[PDB]
């Protein structure tokens, strides 16, 4: 029993910022990576990003830009912020525990809804 | 990053039926590659990792297969719990793409 859930602001206006929280529980975030992923409505899996046990952030090339992943260990939570949103920023997002080339434990995910 | 492609996008089956899944990189992955499936209103569940390995608790009816850029994912008589999406990922070098997936309905 890991324990990840997401908690973020459903309805948000197009040009804000999003903040996203992944809240861990069983597991220390010194010794997995915590990956980003988000689901448009019908649609695939997209891969946002991850930052490792030390720190370290990986991010998906296109959209780099408008993103940023931190943690805090203390707190064990990990956070996801975007930048100025587009309607197509509409998506369930969730965060993901990585141990060994697979992504084991899972949040619910968290249905962001970009409206103005 | 590389991409993955995924076929068919869906498909219809009957239970009992097999299935195979495949997923294509755009690139040499060697191996790094896990599938996981999807149902309704729930978060991914992992199936397969590192191409052949089965999760804790998979049933035996799921196999993965590939290497290189040519990966599948095969359903031996598929139980009505089995539909629902599937969706490979790699985890080479520094991006963790997922293949568009592919969706298995009831018949």
């Amino acid at each position: 029993q890991v324990q990840l859930q997401e908690s973020g602001p459903g309805l948000v206006a197009p040009s804000q910022s999003l903040s996203i929280t992944c809240t861990v529980s069983g597991f220390s975030l010194t010794g997995y990576g915590v990956n980003w992923v988000r689901q448009p409505p019908g649609k695939g899996l997209e891969w946002l990003g991850m930052i490792w046990g030390d720190g370290n952030t990986d991010y998906n090339s296109a959209l780099k830009s408008r993103l940023s992943i931190s943690k805090d260990n203390s707190k064990s939570q990990v956070f996801l912020k975007m930048n100025s949103l587009h309607t197509d920023d509409t998506a369930r997002y969730y965060c993901a525990r990585e141990r060994d080339y697979r992504l084991d434990y899972w949040g619910q995910g968290t249905t962001v809804t970009v409206s103005s | 990053d590389i991409v993955l492609t995924q076929s068919p996008a869906s498909l219809s089956a009957s239970v009992g039926e097999t299935v195979t899944i495949t997923c294509r990189a755009s690139g040499n992955i060697h191996n790094y590659l896990a599938w996981y499936q999807q149902k309704q209103g729930k978060s991914p569940q992992l199936l397969v990792y590192y191409t052949t390995t089965l999760a804790d608790g998979v049933p035996s009816r799921f196999s993965g297969s590939g290497s290189g850029t040519q990966y599948s994912l095969k359903i031996n008589s598929l139980q009505p719990d089995d539909f629902g999406s599937y969706y490979c990922q790699h985890f080479w070098s520094t991006s963790r793409t997922f293949g568009g997936g592919t969706k298995l309905e009831i018949k």
